[PDB]
């Protein structure tokens, strides 16, 4: 089963959903983001010092 | 263009065996009972599956 | 003066050449002396629960660099002490050990310049809840039996002098070939030859002797100190004696053979 949800971006605050389904026990379903990884892509112009 | 890696299948006579998961990409498997291989010297297990 | 780590005999006739080898690969020096007294510690678990499951390098950290943790999940999961390289503790924290946490963990320290090693297993067993979770030694290494969803600690702490800053004199590999002559008292031995990783030489007895005394033109570059002894005279006996030193790291190493000279009829 597919099931969406919108998270908040921020690390440390656990998002509780469930999914319904006819026949079968809600299960309940906890969404957690660790760490968030911001990478750019960039090139490397010159050095000078 | 890629080529497909077929390692040689690994039969376990008159025992039980289990898949085990690899780190290479695509990494398939997939266990099989009844077997009974046979060569051009003869059978190569000697239980009846 | 080295403490004692190989002895030897030796025996040939006069007017041919000897070779006392002596070599230690510990004694292989690096021409690079940029901070080559680098550290690196980092943890390998193998989950061998998971059948044959890849093992995963957790965290990885360099005497004088960051604790790299090598995955983004587990960053902030893996933890080690900051301070680790200056009080010698290589213990490793997971916050809260799940099922895919357990797994025979196994931290390593590698010393880039000596090119020496060390390392220690700690299993991890993840169980339910506290009705399970204990500690205990298996044989080999010991074993915890962890609480799921809890922080587990992993401990290894190597209490020597090799994985701390303190000042060590910056000693690098040396060497000294001596040749008690029969007679003569060992540590008063006349100097034969010495060496330094740095290429230095020195020379000592007739310049004669000192064709026929001699070491390989790269020792340090080998961690061979060979001498040969070409056209044996019968004076060129005794217990030759060749110590080798490396203070930063500690190295002691003596190597003798006892080369007795015989004549002809």
């Amino acid at each position: 089963f597919e099931h969406a949800t919108t998270v908040p971006n921020v690390p440390g605050i656990p998002y509780k959903a469930l999914v319904e389904r006819a026949g079968y026990a809600p299960l309940n379903l906890e969404i957690t983001v660790v760490s968030s990884e911001l990478t750019p892509s960039t090139n490397k112009e010159y050095v000078t010092c | 263009k890629f080529h497909t890696v077929v390692p040689s299948p690994q039969v376990k006579c008159c025992g039980s065996l289990e898949c085990k998961a690899s780190s290479k990409a695509d990494y398939t498997c997939r266990v099989f009972g009844g077997v009974y291989p046979f060569m051009w010297g003869g059978a190569q297990c000697f239980c009846d599956s | 003066s080295s403490s004692l780590v190989s002895e030897s005999v030796v025996s040939l006739a006069a007017g041919t050449q000897a070779v006392l080898r002596c070599q230690s690969p510990r004694m292989v020096w690096t021409q690079d002396r940029l901070n080559d007294r680098q550290r690196v510690v980092h943890w390998d678990v193998y989950s061998t629960y998971y059948g044959d499951n890849k093992m995963e390098r957790l965290c990885d950290m360099y005497s004088a660099g960051d604790q790299r943790v090598y995955s983004s999940y587990n960053q902030g999961r893996i933890f080690m002490p900051q301070n680790a390289f200056t009080d010698g503790n290589f213990s490793l924290v997971i916050k809260d050990v799940a099922e895919s946490d357990g797994g025979i963990y196994s931290c390593n320290l590698h010393h880039h310049y000596c090119h020496l090693y060390e390392t220690v297993k700690i299993q991890l067993d993840v169980t339910k809840k506290a009705k399970a979770a204990k500690e205990y030694w298996d044989g080999e290494k010991a074993v915890i039996v962890a609480l799921e969803g809890s922080t587990v600690m992993l401990p290894c702490v190597n209490r020597n002098q090799i994985w701390t800053e303190r000042h060590l004199e910056e000693a690098q590999q040396v060497v000294h070939w001596d040749r008690q002559l029969p007679g003569v008292s060992h540590d008063r031995a006349d100097r034969l030859l010495d060496l330094y990783a740095s290429g230095e030489r020195r020379a000592y007895g007739p310049p004669f002797l000192r064709d026929r005394v001699s070491v390989n033109t790269n020792a340090f570059a080998r961690g061979d100190f060979s001498l040969r002894i070409d056209e044996l005279e019968r004076a060129d006996e005794g217990i030759y004696s060749c110590h080798l030193h490396h203070h930063y790291c500690g190295l002691h190493e003596r190597r003798v053979f006892h080369l007795q000279v015989t004549e002809p009829a």
